Parts: C-alpha cells; sequence; structure tokens
RNA sequence: AUCGCUUCUCGGCCUGGCUAAGAUCAAGUGUAGUAUCUGUUCUUAUCAGUUUAAUAUCUGAUGUCCUCUCGAGGAC
C-alpha cells in the first residue's frame, strides 16, 4: 500500500493516509504550498 | 525481503537495541527475535521486519556496519 | 527389623438369625 | 452523602432564612464540609414560612441553628443557586 | 487481587481463583 | 446528506483531521473547522473500544511507588519498613499486650528536615501540556531516539565519541529509504551526546 | 447450613493441613460453621 | 587390569513427655451503586425496512420456465 502512494505520487504523510481512494493525489504536495 | 535478519552481535545489542538502531539508521516495523522457553532472552540475532523492502537492504547495507555489543553487525536480506 | 514410620492421626457380618426374626414377624 | 433524589426548590433565595437540626449541624449545606462556614442560607419561600417553621432544610430534625454555606462553595459562588430546603418527590 | 494468566480472570476473593480451576477450556486454548 | 472524505479534504485545510465517522456527524464542516485549531483535544477512543477504560489490564503486576528524593532523603522508609515488619513478627497477643502498654519512639528523627523536604529540597515535577491525552499506553511513547541519531548504548558499546562505526555507510548512503525525513550530523547534515542528529 | 463451594475448599484444605482428629482448629478458620457441622460435611 | 563381595568415603537420596482430645471458646444491619469469577453465549442465504458514529440490534423471502423419478437434462 506504501507502492499504492508511491503509484500515486503524494508522499506518504497523514493526509495521504487519510484518504484511501485513487482521486486524492490531486491534493498532494504539488497542490499547495 | 521485507525483514532483515540483523545479527553478529551480543545480549547487550537486543531487540530493543536493534530497534534504537533502526531509529538511527533504517527503521524496523517489527522484531522477529524469540527465544527459547528455558532461556527467555534476547540474543539479537533477530530479524528486525524493515519499514520495505528497501528499508531492511538499508539495514543490510548502511546498518550493517556497527559495533554491536562489541561484535560488528551484520544485516542479511529475508 | 526394618521399622517403617509411625504415622498419627493426631499429628462386616451379619447374623441371618435377624433375617429369620423378621421373616416369622412379617408372617 | 447526598442523594440523587431530592431536589430542593432550584427556586431563587429571598428573605426567609435557612435552620438547620442538631442531627446535621455544621455540616455544609451543598457539599456538607465544616471548613469555614461563611454565608448564610436563604429559602426563597413558605420553606420558613408557615408549617415549616424553625425546621430543619436538610433530613427534617427540630431545626435550632442557622444554616451556613461554606467557604468552599462560596470560592464558586454556590450560595446564589437558591433554595436548599428539602421538598420530597 | 488475584490475576488467573491462564485464563485472564480477576478474583476480588482467593475461593475465586480456588473455584477457577470455565478455567481448564481457556488453558486448553491458551495451550494450543 | 454528507460529503465523501475527498470531498471533505477539498473542502477543508486539514484532509488529516477528517475522521472516518465524523462526516457522519450533523455538522461536520463546524466539527471540522472546531478540530483544525492548535488547541483542540480529540475523543478518548473508549467510545470506539469494546474494552473499558483502564479496566482490561488483568495480567500485569505494577510496582506500587515510588517515593520523591527529598522524601527519600529524609528516609521514612527504612524505619517504616522495620516497624512493620517487627508488627509482622509480633504475634497477636503481643499486638493487645503492646496495645495495654505502649512504648516510645515512632520515628521522632526532627522537625526541620521534614520541614526543608517539602519547602527547601522540593523539586517541581515533569507536568505535561494542556493537550495531553491518556490512554492505556500514553506513558512509553518518549522516543519522540531520534531519527538520524544514535543512542548512548550504540555510543559506548560501538566505541563512538561524542564518530559512529557506521557513519561512513551513513553518509554513503545518504537518507535513508526507511526515514527520508531523517537527520544524521556528523556524516550527512554538518549533535550532542547521544542524540548525533534529528 | 449452607455450604459453598469455597468453604468445601477451605474445609477440605484445612482437613489435608491439620488432619482429621482437629476440629475446633478447622472451625476457627470456618466462619460461623461449628466443629460438629464441619465433620458432619466432611465425613 | 577385569568382575564379585565386604566395609569406609564424600555429594543430591526417608527421618520431639504425660494428664480429663490437659481444658475452654467463636453472634449482626438497612441505602443504593459497582466489580469479579461463575450461568448462558456467537456461521445457511442475500436483500431492503428499522437501528446505530458505525457495527450489533433489527421485520420479511432465502436461482428460474418445463420434462424425467430433495436428483438429473434442454432452446435458456
Ligand atoms: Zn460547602
Ligand atoms: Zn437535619
Ligand atoms: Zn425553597
Amino acid at each position: 500500500h506504501a507502492h499504492g502512494m508511491r503509484c500515486l505520487g503524494i508522499p506518504n504523510t497523514a493526509h495521504f493516509a487519510n484518504v484511501t481512494q485513487i482521486e486524492d493525489a490531486v491534493s498532494l504536495w504539488a497542490k499547495l504550498k | 525481503d521485507a525483514t532483515v535478519y540483523v545479527g553478529g552481535l551480543d545480549e547487550k545489542v537486543s531487540e530493543p537495541l536493534l530497534w534504537e538502531l533502526f531509529l538511527q539508521a533504517g527503521p524496523v516495523v517489527n522484531t522477529h527475535m524469540p527465544k527459547d522457553r528455558v532461556t527467555g532472552q534476547h540474543q539479537g540475532y533477530g530479524f528486525v521486519e524493515f519499514l520495505s523492502e528497501e528499508d531492511a537492504d538499508y539495514a543490510i547495507k548502511i546498518m550493517n556496519m556497527i559495533k554491536l555489543y562489541g561484535k560488528p553487525i551484520r544485516v542479511n536480506k529475508a | 527389623w526394618k521399622i517403617p514410620p509411625c504415622i498419627s492421626n493426631w499429628k462386616v457380618h451379619i447374623n441371618e438369625n435377624f433375617a429369620k426374626l423378621a421373616e416369622a414377624l412379617y408372617i | 452523602k447526598h442523594h440523587p433524589d431530592l431536589i430542593f426548590c432550584r427556586k431563587q433565595a429571598g428573605v426567609a432564612i435557612g435552620r438547620l437540626c442538631e442531627k446535621c449541624d455544621g455540616k455544609c449545606v451543598i457539599c456538607d464540609s465544616y471548613v469555614r462556614p461563611c454565608t448564610l442560607v436563604r429559602i426563597c419561600d413558605e420553606c420558613n414560612y408557615g408549617s415549616y417553621q424553625g425546621r430543619c432544610v436538610i433530613c427534617g430534625g427540630p431545626g435550632v441553628s442557622d444554616a451556613y454555606y461554606c467557604k468552599e462553595c462560596t470560592i464558586q459562588e454556590k450560595d446564589r443557586d437558591g433554595c436548599p430546603k428539602i421538598v420530597n418527590l | 487481587s488475584y490475576e488467573c494468566k491462564l485464563c485472564l480472570t480477576l478474583h476480588n476473593n482467593e475461593g475465586s481463583y480456588l473455584a477457577h480451576t470455565k478455567h481448564q477450556t481457556n488453558l486448553a486454548r491458551r495451550a494450543a | 446528506n454528507r460529503f465523501t472524505v475527498a470531498e471533505l479534504k477539498q473542502l477543508v485545510a486539514r484532509p488529516d483531521v477528517v475522521e472516518m465517522h465524523d462526516v457522519t456527524a450533523q455538522d461536520p464542516k463546524l466539527l471540522v473547522h472546531l478540530k483544525a485549531t492548535r488547541n483542540s483535544v480529540p475523543v478518548p477512543r473508549h467510545w470506539c473500544f469494546k474494552r473499558k477504560y483502564l479496566q482490561g489490564k488483568r495480567g500485569i503486576e505494577k510496582p506500587p511507588f515510588e517515593l520523591p528524593d527529598f522524601i527519600k532523603r529524609t528516609g521514612i522508609q527504612e524505619m517504616r519498613e522495620a516497624l512493620q515488619e517487627k508488627e509482622e513478627q509480633k504475634t497477636m497477643k503481643s499486638k493487645m499486650r503492646e496495645k495495654v502498654r505502649p512504648k516510645m519512639g515512632k520515628i521522632d528523627i526532627d522537625y526541620q528536615k521534614l520541614h526543608d523536604a517539602f519547602f527547601k529540597w522540593q523539586t517541581k515535577p515533569k507536568l505535561t501540556i494542556h493537550g495531553d491525552l491518556y490512554y492505556e499506553g500514553k506513558e512509553f511513547e518518549t522516543r519522540l531516539k531520534k531519527p538520524g541519531d544514535l543512542s548512548d548504548e550504540l555510543r559506548i558499546s560501538l566505541g563512538m565519541p561524542v564518530p559512529p562505526p557506521w557513519l561512513i555507510a551513513m553518509q554513503r548512503y545518504g537518507p535513508p529509504p526507511s526515514y527520508p525525513n531523517l537527520k544524521i550530523p556528523g556524516l550527512n547534515s554538518p549533535l550532542y551526546g547521544d542524540v548525533f542528529g534529528t | 447450613g449452607v455450604w459453598r463451594n469455597t468453604e468445601d475448599e477451605i474445609l477440605k484444605a484445612a482437613v489435608m493441613k491439620y488432619g482429621k482428629n482437629q476440629w475446633s482448629r478447622i472451625a476457627s478458620l470456618l466462619h460461623r460453621k461449628s466443629a460438629k457441622q464441619c465433620k458432619a460435611r466432611w465425613y
């Protein structure tokens, strides 16, 4: 599942942990700064 | 190999000291360092189940250079 | 002359004339 | 030392003065302690006026002494909470 | 208090643990 | 009547604060707005646990108490234990014999030693934060053992002065794949005592 | 008059510790139980 | 040397008077509340109603058309 977040491209963070779907990767680290 | 069998140490570098060295170099999710029913002591030669296969390889490469309890620590892929 | 150690507790036939008398009593 | 039942009035205190019997004398009317009895008890109604004249605002004995709030209760100011004379329900 | 590790059973009295001798069912469950 | 976890992630600024069941509340946006502050506390998880709060230990034994340093420096425990052991070796016949004819000297050391233990030797303890929640654990996770930092036993047994023997391997590997946010000072991030990094 | 299992185990342990002849010593252990009641419940 | 028997050897190997059993005995609540053992527990099938933070709880039915004597076959 960490390889799942690696395929998502979001880093293994709490915000990436809070989502169980593939569409949560659009709110990744390259979304806001 | 999610687990890195880390040995080459003594009872001073136990499962908990291996977890401390995992917090130093490369983290271990779990520890499989069981003992017998008559002894009940962690020898330190145990499969530190790391965070990933790359984390177990990092335990096998970077963390397998410590003089753990006087002896040179050696972790292998398991 | 072997003596077993002493262990402290502090630290049947019945005559048939009874039956004969009882049968005669029932009769 | 209290009970989940037997609410008193929950009515705002007036000029009728509280009054304690001997069987529970010296205790606080709220927390039943004995440390610095500071504030006089007012019992808001006909709890003093009429049939319950000179009677206990607690269990029901012959009321002989002025009931007092303790300073621990007046630290959170529980003296303004109202009548503590028990009405059975 | 008294603890039965073969059951993980609390006992306020010693007679509760003495009567706890189901005990053998959870003992055989923990033996597996 | 309610939005999903991805819609709550888009709507709120803290998607990690959006719980699995808090979106099923009557006001999940107000709950997330209340929980988004830095002065908020979570619910203790006994509402989700079948096991009750601090009841199901059931197979362990613990030491009763450790006295503070001023009380141990006065030392009431030694003659208290001596009096308790003498009372244990006493018979009950001796117990009401000493009841009807008592004796002197319970402890009777002094007064200002206990006075100075209470006032002059008084040490303030380590009081925790305003937002600490205690649970069945909550007394063991003291490692945050820093990442990229060794231990005192690893500094002592491997001969690392305040230079680890795996420092060249750690610097050659750079950041480890297990902890990419770990900082290893002296080999990777150019660090006092046991904690040689952060 | 009632006989709990705790009382029965206490009586059995007191018989196995104190023998069979001692009964007031057993009745000291067993609360509200006379030595005749203990002897009758045992035998 | 071997084996047998005999003794000794050192180390873990069983092991307290009498008298009338010397004699005598021994007492509880009401109030609610809680815990512990102990007594019962929990798999047939999906579906919605109800229920709940959600599960649990929770009301109903649990392959079809026909032929052949719960089984089997055919355009399905
Ligand atoms: Zn008060
Ligand atoms: Zn009164
Ligand atoms: Zn009133």
